[PDB]
């Protein structure tokens, strides 16, 4: 019996180690009209993160949050910085699965940069 | 000038009714006389019958045109 | 950097060295309060001075203090001095600051909740911190005394009343508004507020109406007549309700039979006139013979009292807890003492 | 056949029912403008059948009853396509065979 | 890409340098949001 | 409370340009050597820790977070000397095999290139109407006079595609429809297909430099009257974009802009810098292996720079036996060893013959044990349960009984109201072991609170501290919600595979049976779900959040789900002891008395909130008796 | 000490205070639990927005009148209670720029510091020589050439 | 089938040996089953099976058991693990050094296994409990070993193995463990006419019907699994066994 709660996380795509919605599954979910119940399964449950976004260009590995200062905060500022553009302002927060982050990382190792039109 | 469905079908109902419920849920304010249930669903579905539900739908056409029904106009189905 | 190296060695000199220290750009000082807080686990003393003199030096202080006050609260496993010291020192903090009160009285109000609810009337060393920190905290209260009854109520409405089954947080109010009858006067009308507007949960009106009955019930400094009013308002909304017409019913039938138990002498008047005090037998024969029956959700002993009484005299967790008169016997005997009446409705 | 049911699943997936009732892709593309060429539900049209009459004509007040809304106001308005149904079947009488 | 043959697809949608819009359901899935099916065929308003 | 609301309406990618990357990496490697002897990770290595962490305690040397707030950070592996793109290497060939070294153009005719610069500058607006018209007038004008001396444009091709794009610009976005996609995949695909072979240059009228393509990792030039070096095919290749920029920008709509005005550069057919993926996002590898080899073929190259860079002797533009030529000084064979290890690193299919390989990222990403079928379109799903079904009927058909071994397990957070309080009062007192419900509550600031088992002084606390703020926050942002059991009405989602048809997922109302350790359907369930009891194992998804609860109880319910998507017959009915017994029961031999007909009718129904009403007797006298048929 | 509105705390647009008084636009992200009630919560949340520094107005504000929404339908997402809306407010802000002349109220004086107030609230770090002279020196205007925002509710410029 | 496979229970090491406690002949069977004499080793129980469709829970290839028959020892069974353990051929770091043994004072294994190293005999393990320890006698650090499975078993006996010599060092081991495994709801069960049932609900034993010579049956069998079936031998089998019970006759 195989009851799933709080399951361990692996190191690639952080999902459940965990119980297997699946590929044929979705096409049933999909065929009663059930966007939300899909969107629950695959986004909310498995690998659900956070990605910073450079809204004006669009990439996802360009933010880079800057270390503390070693004024041990004294005005510790903790920004995010598009160093493709040099510039700290909206840098957006948006909500991709990890496995996405995965997708845009490893077309980054085939020099491939995917915008997102945020 | 709307030309759409005068009823309300079952994926408009489901959006309403979980959206609502949630809107009733994370201690929002109940808009209906109750008896002391504590499903939040069960509320926000006696509330569609009685007419409570303010919810505008933007009923999206294909070009980006959008409709705003209201949850009052539209005749739910019994 | 220097502020870490300076602020770690705890005197004039010293004091004059933290000045010229903290003028010095006063970005700089965002670790400095928290090594001084860091510090509070005679030296005190010193310690207020020198507080005084860095937060009286720039009025930015005072509105920076309150994360420092949020984080660094000395844990519950800590012992008994400890947190005496700090809770002394926090309320010299609320005497020389006039602005900063109400975050500290928020801050004392919700850690003695959480000391509170841990420490469930006995069936032990955190009920006598417990007991320690209500002396101390009662000790300010009958040291300082309307600013300060603002603050209470608003914490009162924003903390202890969403609080069910409380023992001893309720405690502070009832000293408090106990020294005026303006104050329990305002209390009063503030609970039957709470019980009267629709718009709030009846789980609220339903310990309010709790707190109505156990503040009119087991109470001394109260005088007669504002008992009468508040018995006479509280029957008149009876009435509004069984002119046309439950759980908040239940609620102020409760109070006002609780009421009525213990204060079995005090409804009448003299031997007997050709009637007592507004027609009461007359109000439980058109209140009991009514088809709710609320005396089936009540207390199976408080409406055996009842009965016995009338007899003689011719939300259910919401209604199961009651304030609690014993206590530990360290701190809180010279509190309890003098206002407490006595029990076992012996007549 | 786990095949063939993939590959018309991914070439069908997009293709749901719009608010106005003709099929369209993921890009706007028009399939069909009515769906199935009438526009109904292969669940719900299992009653529209001519042996299934009598099953509607008995039983003729338990369904009005979600469906009240055929003897008053805002709907049981045919004059507008009910003109359709006396022209096409006017032109029949004029032009026989097609 | 999703599909078959995710390479040349891919190869093809850098060469030409292909926008989606995410209207498709196996493209709104990859990234996270809702199916447009049939309750993401319309989004959600409140007076006030 | 701290959560994007910023959404994506559009996706695009196109290649990185080789500034890009330099300035969105971080370190260089500069040492073949994965992990160390002593067993930390390899210090300015591939494993670095000025990368993303290599494991869950350490932490970033870029940014200082931990495994579970970073997300690595991109290095590069330095590449001496240039190689291919192993993306682009095909395309790249077709541009030599239909150009020449002579004349910096194209052989392909004049008279359609101009024609598909006319068409795919209409198509990326997407007019379609006038594809066909663009080739009516270039047939047209090509028969009218012919011109060859016509060499950059030509005007009446031109009025028209500057008329219907400068009208009608307003629909640029609308070009996304099918009919345009397909169309001008078609072009591009007949010119690469039809317009793109090697003939004999009809421009410069001289001899051809003739090219030619082995095993996906080899050009050879040819003589007029031999390896191609990258280099030398970076300074050939570069001129011939100088030279057609025009053209070769809008078959290549390639980095931002669409290549307008010659903006896509031969910069990503040429690699000198291998860009690692981060530290997490390959775990302690197969694809470590293929960046170490690429850096220990670099250790070989500048060991063979350092001899041919000698004062005695210089003819770049043993200390290393194991290269292979050792005849001559050259050894372009390890420069092809590098080029072949690159595409090692991006794929295994353009490798035939090294057999130290692990698979590239076409592997990783292409087949069902991939990315877009194993891990981003069907996904190890959380909150969810997987039992043997068994038979059962004294539930209802929008029922499941669930187990108290998943009861205690299957948890759903529900927000804390002063409307649903004294339930979820009673499921603290309980604790995680017993179920008329119990916890495992998170506060409101974000911490869990791990209620103890053992204790009930710690469970009670919680269980009177629940509906009040006691925070103490300047923003009152969300509730405390309480990590409740599954109970007596709550929707399990049900999964019996294969899921071929829509009634083969549906949702089942929870029903806790006591002392248990399998599932269990009623008997109409099991034709929907095509189930055989013999052995058959279902998995039970559990809604978490609450919008997956209104679709479970209106859309996805076994109740509506009675018909069946192909013609709509019924597939839900009663199976094999009750088509017996309903042809005997209401037979017209039946007669019950007055007892029994009574209790037929409460094992029918059950617990109805309702007066039971009741028929009469079908036989009044000399005894009240009941037909079979009255019951039913 | 509150910061109260008080016609602009007294009409501060004059002489040695450069400030504006524009409108800005910001966005909001609403507890679902003022869908009646709904201005206090705007304000509750405004009230923890104060005196320092954010982004659509840029230095700091120190009050705010006409607090309205743009806009009747408010954006309850796809998967979501929180109804999103956005507020236009008549924020009175002022930011130092360079080559400007702000308050001065004195506190101390040392041989590297000069302490003034801005408008009676902010703090201003201000070095006491000039690299001239450290001996002799008895409302004070300066000259700011950069700017040092804090973090948790306070404000600070470096003068 | 679960039946008794063997005699020699103690110095065979197989993997998994399924014994079934209390197995008895049939009362009706073929002449060529006394020919081979299967006696010897039989496969099943008996069973007073009636054909009724009582309960609902007895529909599509399921039956019912009688829960009292069950907890009197109805085709109760035990499962025989045995896992040879050798500490060269699994673990293997350096030196071959690997004996089981404890050192003395070690909280891991204090009163859970014996002072060798094995666990003790008859000791019941559950999950988590210490399996073995063994002592890399070089430097002293004995390692330990927890029973990785989900079943509770009990140590049968412990068989030390040495070489084919017999100068091997004490580092094999081949812990023989019997693990109960009784009928629970979801077992699967049989006739010897090719009719499998899976066991459905046990059914207490005063709701079964009652015949009137005062038996409850044992097993309830479906009518709705003969038709689409044909199996004529199930009835022939229970009129010739019923009859061969009350004779004291064994039928051909
Ligand atoms: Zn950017
Ligand atoms: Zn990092
Ligand atoms: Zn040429």
């Amino acid at each position: 019996f195989q009851v799933r709660t709080t399951g361990a996380r692996d190191r690639v795509t952080n999902q459940p180690i965990g119980i297997r919605f699946g590929e044929m599954e979705r096409d049933a979910l999909l065929a009663h009209g059930t966007s939300f119940l899909l969107h629950d399964r695959l986004f909310n449950c498995s690998d659900r993160s956070v990605a910073h976004v450079c809204v004006k260009c669009g990439s996802l590995l360009s933010p880079l949050l800057e270390k503390p200062p070693p004024s041990w905060s004294a005005m510790r500022n903790r920004k995010y910085n598009c160093t493709l553009c040099s510039r700290s302002d909206t840098i957006d927060t948006v909500s991709v699965p990890y496995v996405f982050r995965y997708f845009v990382a490893e077309l980054a190792a085939m020099n491939i940069k995917v915008k997102l039109d945020v | 000038k709307r030309i759409t469905t005068p009823y309300m079908t079952k994926y408009e109902r489901a959006r309403v009714l979980g959206t609502r419920a949630l809107q009733i849920a994370m201690c929002a304010p109940v808009m209906v006389e109750l008896e002391g249930e504590t499903d939040p669903l069960l509320i926000a579905m006696k509330e569609l019958k009685a007419r409570k539900i303010p919810i505008i739908i933007r009923r999206y056409l294909p070009d980006g045109s959008y409709e705003d029904w209201g949850v009052d106009e539209l005749i739910i189905t019994d | 950097q220097l502020i870490s190296i300076i602020l770690r060695l705890p005197v004039e000199e010293y004091l004059a060295f933290l000045g010229n220290l903290v003028s010095a750009q006063t970005v700089f000082l965002r670790p400095c309060l928290s090594m001084i807080a860091s510090h509070f686990v005679a030296n005190f003393d010193t310690c207020h001075r020198a507080l005084q003199i860095i937060a009286r030096y720039v009025p930015s202080t005072p509105w920076f203090l309150m994360p420092i006050l949020v984080e660094k609260f000395p844990f519950v496993r800590k012992s008994e001095r400890t947190l005496e010291c700090y809770v002394h020192n926090l309320l010299r903090i609320s005497v020389y600051f006039p602005t900063l009160r109400h975050e500290i009285l928020e801050l004392i109000i919700e850690k003695l909740l959480k000391l509170d609810v841990n420490a469930s009337r006995q069936g032990h060393p955190v009920a006598e911190r417990l007991d320690i920190l209500m002396s101390l905290v009662l000790s300010y209260m009958k040291d300082v005394c309307k600013d300060l009854y603002r603050d209470l109520i608003n914490i009162f409405d924003k903390l202890l009343l969403p609080t069910h089954a409380s023992c001893h947080v309720q405690f502070f109010m009832f000293y408090l508004c106990s020294f005026k009858l303006g104050f329990a006067e305002a209390f009063l009308e503030h609970l039957w507020k709470k019980l009267q507007d629709p718009s709030n949960p009846a789980i609220i009106r339903q310990a309010a109406g709790n707190y109505i009955g156990s503040f009119l019930a087991r109470a001394k400094f109260i005088p007669l007549i504002t008992v009468k009013s508040c018995l006479d308002l509280l029957v008149n909304w009876l009435h509004i309700y069984l002119n046309n017409q439950h759980g908040p019913f239940y609620s102020a039938c409760q109070a006002v039979f609780y009421t009525f138990v213990f204060r079995h002498k005090q409804l009448l008047s003299g031997n007997l006139k050709e009637g007592l005090q507004y027609l009461q037998s007359l109000n439980f024969e058109r209140i009991v013979m009514s088809q709710l029956n609320p005396l089936k959700i009540c207390l199976p002993s408080v409406v055996n009292f009842f009965a016995a009484i009338t007899n003689k005299y011719q939300t259910n967790p919401l209604d199961t807890f009651f304030p609690f008169d014993p206590c530990v016997l360290k701190r809180s005997k010279k509190f309890i003492d003098p206002i407490y009446q006595v029990w076992e409705d012996m007549s | 056949s786990g095949y063939l049911q993939r590959c018309i699943i991914k070439h069908l997936e997009g293709l749901v029912v719009q608010y106005d009732l003709t099929v369209r892709d993921s890009d706007g593309s028009v399939v069909q403008f009515l769906y199935g060429e009438d526009g109904l539900d292969i669940p719900k049209t299992q009653f529209l059948q001519p042996k299934q009459f009598p099953f509607l004509a008995s039983n003729y007040e338990v369904i009005m009853k979600s469906q009240h809304l055929h003897e008053v106001l805002s709907r049981a308005d045919p004059k507008k396509a009910l003109h359709h149904f006396r022209a096409i079947k006017k032109w029949q009488s004029k032009h026989p065979n097609t | 890409m999703t599909f078959e043959t995710s390479f040349q697809f891919l190869k093809q949608a850098t060469m030409l340098g292909s926008h989606d819009e995410l209207r498709s359901p196996s493209a709104c899935l990859v990234v996270g949001k809702v199916v447009r099916g049939g309750t993401g065929l319309f989004e959600l308003k409140q007076p006030l | 409370k701290n959560m994007p609301w910023r959404r994506l309406q559009g996706i695009s990618f196109g290649m990185y340009s080789a500034e890009e990357l330099k300035k969105l990496s971080v370190k260089s490697i500069t040492n073949p050597r994965y992990l160390d002897s002593l067993g930390n990770p390899s210090a300015n290595g591939l494993y670095d820790l000025a990368l993303g962490p290599a494991d869950s305690k350490e932490v970033c040397s870029t940014c200082v977070q931990d495994f579970s707030n970073c997300s690595g950070h991109l290095g590069h592996i330095e590449l001496p000397l240039t190689v291919y793109n192993p993306l682009l290497f095909d395309k790249l060939y077709l541009l030599l095999r239909g150009s020449c070294l002579n004349c910096h153009m194209l052989t392909c005719p004049r008279a359609v290139i101009h024609l598909l610069l006319c068409q795919l500058r209409v198509l990326e607006v997407g007019a379609l109407q006038a594809v066909y018209e663009l080739e009516r007038i270039l047939n047209r004008f090509l028969e009218e006079n012919p011109d060859p001396s016509a060499s950059e444009i030509r005007e009446e091709l031109e009025q028209y595609t500057t008329e219907i794009v400068q009208n009608n610009l307003l629909g640029s976005q609308g070009a996304h429809v099918k009919n345009v996609c397909e169309s001008k995949s078609k072009l591009i695909a007949l010119f690469w297909k039809a317009h793109m072979n090697a003939k004999r240059c009809p421009h410069c009228k001289t001899g051809r430099s003739v090219v030619r393509k082995e095993h996906n990792s080899k050009l050879t030039i040819t003589f007029p009257a031999g390896y191609l070096t990258p280099t030398s095919a970076r300074e050939h290749l570069s001129a011939l974009w100088k030279n057609e920029g025009f053209f070769l920008n809008y078959l290549f709509s390639g980095m931002d802009d669409d290549g307008m005005e010659s903006r896509f550069n031969p910069s990503v057919f040429f690699l000198d810098f291998l860009v690692v993926p981060p530290s997490r996002y390959r775990p302690v590898n197969g694809q470590t292996v293929n960046l170490q080899a690429v850096m220990k073929d670099v250790v070989l190259i500048r060991k063979l720079l350092a001899l041919m860079a000698q004062e005695q002797k210089l003819p770049e533009e043993f200390l290393s036996t194991l290269p292979g030529q050792s005849l001559i000084d050259k050894l372009y064979n390890i420069w092809i060893r590098l080029q072949s290890h690159v595409n090692i690193v991006f794929d295994s299919e353009m490798d035939k013959l090294m057999m130290d390989k692990y698979p590239g990222i076409r592997q990783i990403l292409e087949k069902k044990e991939g990315l877009f079928r194993k891990h981003m379109m069907g996904k190890r799903v959380d909150y969810a349960a997987r039992s043997v079904i068994c038979p059962d009927m004294y539930i209802n058909t929008n029922e499941i009984g669930i187990p108290m071994v998943f009861a205690t397990k299957l948890t759903y957070p529900q927000p804390v109201t002063p409307w649903n309080v004294q339930e979820l009062r009673q499921a603290v007192i309980n604790g995680p072991n017993v179920h008329p419900g119990a916890s495992m509550v998170i506060n409101e600031d974000g911490s869990r609170t791990a209620l103890s088992a053992v204790d009930m002084t710690q469970r009670e606390a919680v269980a009177k501290q629940l509906l009040t703020p006691a925070t103490g926050a300047p923003k009152p942002q969300g509730t405390k919600i309480v990590c409740r059991h599954v109970k007596n009405g709550d929707i399990l989602l049900l999964n019996r595979q294969p899921t071929l048809h829509r009634p083969s997922i549906q949702a089942h109302r929870a029903r806790i049976l006591p002392e248990e350790k399998v599932l269990r359907l009623h008997y109409a369930n099991c034709k929907a779900y095509n189930a055989d009891f013999d052995g058959d194992e279902m998995n039970a998804h559990f809604p978490q959040s609450e919008l997956g609860r209104a679709e479970a109880y209106v859309l996805a319910c076994t109740d509506q789900q009675y018909l069946v998507p192909k013609d709509g017959q019924p597939l839900a009915g009663l199976i094999q002891d009750h088509m017996v017994s309903g042809a005997s029961m209401t037979t017209r031999g039946c007669f019950f008395t007055r007892e029994h007909y009574m209790e037929l009718v409460y094992r029918g129904l059950t617990d109805k909130v309702g007066r039971v009403k009741l028929l009469s007797p079908s036989i009044l006298k000399p005894f009240p008796l009941w037909t079979g048929k009255q019951v039913v | 000490e509150l910061p109260t509105y008080a016609a602009a705390c007294a009409l501060v647009n004059s002489r040695y205070s450069c400030l504006v008084a524009g409108p800005h636009q910001r966005h909001i992200a609403l507890s679902p639990r003022y869908l009646n009630r709904k201005r206090t919560g705007i304000r509750e949340q405004l009230d923890a927005e104060l005196l320092r520094y954010s982004e659509s107005l840029l230095g700091v504000p120190i009050a705010y009148d006409n607090i309205k929404v743009v806009g009747e339908l408010g954006d309850i997402y796809d998967d979501q209670g929180h109804i999103h809306l956005n507020i236009e407010a008549d924020f009175v802000i002022f930011c130092p720029e360079p080559g400007q002349k702000l308050m001065g109220i004195v506190n101390k004086v040392s041989s590297s510091h000069i302490g003034c107030l801005v408008h009676g609230c902010f703090n201003a770090s201000i070095p006491k020589p000039e690299q001239l002279s450290a001996e002799q020196w008895q409302e004070l205007e300066f000259e700011v050439f950069r700017l040092d925002s804090d973090a948790a509710g306070v404000f600070c410029i470096r003068g | 089938t679960m039946g008794f496979p063997l005699l020699t229970y103690q110095d065979r090491s197989d993997n998994k040996l399924y014994r079934l406690q209390t197995p008895q002949s049939p009362l009706v069977r073929p002449s060529m089953y006394d020919y081979y004499d299967m006696d010897n080793y039989p496969i099943g129980t008996n069973a007073i099976v009636a054909v009724i469709s009582y309960t609902g829970y007895d529909m599509e290839d399921a039956m019912i058991v009688n829960k009292a028959s069950w907890e009197r020892g109805f085709a109760h069974g035990s499962v025989y693990k045995s896992e040879f353990i050798d500490l060269s051929e699994k673990i293997k770091q350096g030196d071959s050094s690997l004996v089981f043994g404890i050192k003395p004072g070690d909280p891991r294994v204090l009163q859970k296994l014996d002072d060798d190293g094995l666990p003790f005999i008859g000791a019941k393990l559950q999950y988590g409990d210490p399996y073995y320890s063994y002592l890399n006698l070089n430097t002293g650090e004995s390692f330990v070993m927890y029973y990785k499975s989900k079943e509770n078993c009990v140590v049968d006996n412990i068989k030390v193995c040495s070489n084919d010599t017999g100068s091997g060092k004490f580092k094999c081991v081949c812990i023989t463990m019997r693990v109960p495994r009784n009928p629970t709801i979801g077992d699967k069960f049989a006739s010897r006419h090719g009719q499998k049932g899976i066991l459905s609900r046990l059914w207490p034993a005063e709701d079964m019907p009652f015949t009137e010579s005062g038996m409850v049956p044992d097993i309830l069998f479906n009518p709705h699994g003969f038709p689409s079936r044909m199996t004529i031998g199930m009835l022939i089998e229970s009129m010739a066994g019923k009859s061969a019970a009350l004779h004291g006759l064994c039928h051909d």
